[PDB]
């Protein structure tokens, strides 16, 4: 596989396109490890790969593009993540991280608590989300589409996702759900790509590229989640940190993407197109404000 | 008067042999940056590690206050540079080293302005 020297695998376009039913995951190269440089922790050489992969796509990047961050703390206490959205984005870039447990960051403001608690004034240009509850991990039960924390991201996506913007999902066999599958389908392009370093796991994160607001294609998420899953069965990934070692070209372009405020009526076929090739964004600019509800009581 | 002196206390708990704070977050980069001790991006040259910077703050990572009027934190979403000698112990290297502030590395490990 020239697929090692990648910083990793996205389902290809042919498995998008099958009716599978729902299988249970087997991976072959399940408990296998990949050999991570010196003292690099799993999550960044994890979001390190991610990264590198959303460089290949047309990613809108404008001046003061606003980046949250979902799921961002770790059991350590720190935000590994965090840390290299930061290396990867534009200087000024402003980045929020959120999650439930208390850490510590290097995001321009960290919300502690549920996500379901989380608002902002803004729109957003890129949303990532690592949110996983272990507990979904249950073999011995019907595999069915997940809610809790996904409710708020299919919400979140349509209510405060810049057009043009993107998103970077995680799922798993068990952690999913129908609803932002076929969300999918309201991007001009999305996959579900899987990190080199991390292939022995059912873990993908599920992208969307470039935001329409509207359905592009129909996306059946139960039908898809079982393609994603029987091409994980049938498509042994060979776990690699190869990609790890060359950071030169790492940091996002910096591309000011235009930036300007319309009205639904205004988005022409001429605009989606530009929406389409990651050349345009569709937002207010004015100031980010965000808030965590608190929750009062004795 | 009273005010806890948390930089005594881990220097001292060093000293008694404690193990050094961990999790810092350690950042993969080419190894072949300007070496300055804190810097917006990694800048680690081939003597060097970088690290997210709120990891390595000994305030941050006790969930204490800064010490300074205004409470803030010179190294929370920045990277610090780290000698890989000294890479074992982040936050003792930053609590008891200096930046230069003419060249910007660290005064003793890289700062070349008094020779
Ligand atoms: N509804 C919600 N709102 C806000 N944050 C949420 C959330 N649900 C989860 N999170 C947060 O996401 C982060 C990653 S999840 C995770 C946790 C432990 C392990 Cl051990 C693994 C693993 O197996 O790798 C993965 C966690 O820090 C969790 O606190
Ligand atoms: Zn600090
Ligand atoms: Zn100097």
């Amino acid at each position: 596989s020239s697929q090692a020297w990648q910083p990793g695998v996205a389902m290809p376009n042919l498995y998008k396109m099958q009716r599978m039913l729902l299988e249970k995951c087997d991976l072959q190269n399940y408990g296998d490890s990949a050999t991570l440089p010196k003292g690099i922790m799993m999550n960044v050489a994890k979001y390190t790969q991610l990264c590198q992969y959303l460089n290949t796509l047309t990613l809108a990047v404008p001046y003061n593009m606003r980046v949250i961050h979902f799921g961002a703390g770790s059991d350590k206490g720190v935000a590994p993540g965090t840390a290299v959205l930061r290396q990867w984005l534009p200087t000024g870039t402003l980045l929020v991280d959120s999650d439930l447990n208390d850490f510590v960051s290097d995001a321009d403001s960290t919300l502690i608590g549920d996500c379901a608690t989380v608002h902002t004034a803004n729109k957003w240009d890129l949303i990532i989300s690592d949110m996983y509850d272990p507990k979904t991990k249950n073999v011995t039960k019907e595999n069915d589409s997940k809610e809790g924390f996904f409710t708020y991201i299919c919400g979140f996506i349509q209510q405060k996702l810049a057009l043009g913007g993107s998103v970077a999902i995680k799922i798993t066999e068990h952690s999913w759900n129908a609803d932002l599958y076929k969300l999918m389908g309201h991007f001009a392009w999305w996959t579900a790509f899987v990190t080199n370093v991390n292939a022995s796991s059912s873990e993908a994160f599920l992208i969307g590229c470039n935001y329409l607001g509207k359905p592009r294609e129909q996306i059946d998420g139960y039908v898809m989640h079982a393609n994603y899953i029987f091409w994980r069965n049938t498509n042994p990934i060979q776990l690699s940190s190869y990609s790890l070692f060359d950071m030169s070209k790492f940091p996002l372009k910096l591309r000011g993407t235009a930036v300007m405020s319309l009205k639904e009526g205004q988005i022409n076929d001429m605009i989606l197109s530009l929406l389409s090739k990651g050349r345009l964004i569709i937002r207010e600019n004015n100031r980010v404000v965000i808030s965590s509800d608190v929750l009062v009581n004795n | 008067a009273f005010a806890v002196d948390a930089a005594k206390a881990y220097k001292d708990y060093l000293a008694s042999g404690g193990q050094p704070i961990t999790n810092c977050v350690k950042m993969l980069c080419t190894h072949t940056g300007t070496g300055q001790a804190i810097t917006v991006t990694p800048e680690a040259n081939m003597d060097q590690e970088s690290f997210g910077g709120a990891s390595c703050c000994l305030y941050c990572r006790c969930h204490i206050d800064h010490p300074n009027p205004k409470g803030f934190c010179d190294l929370k979403g920045k990277y610090v540079q780290i000698p890989t000698t000294c890479a074992n112990d982040p936050v003792g290297f930053t609590l008891k080293n200096t930046v230069c502030t003419v060249c910007g590395m660290w005064k003793g490990y890289g700062c070349s302005c008094d020779q």
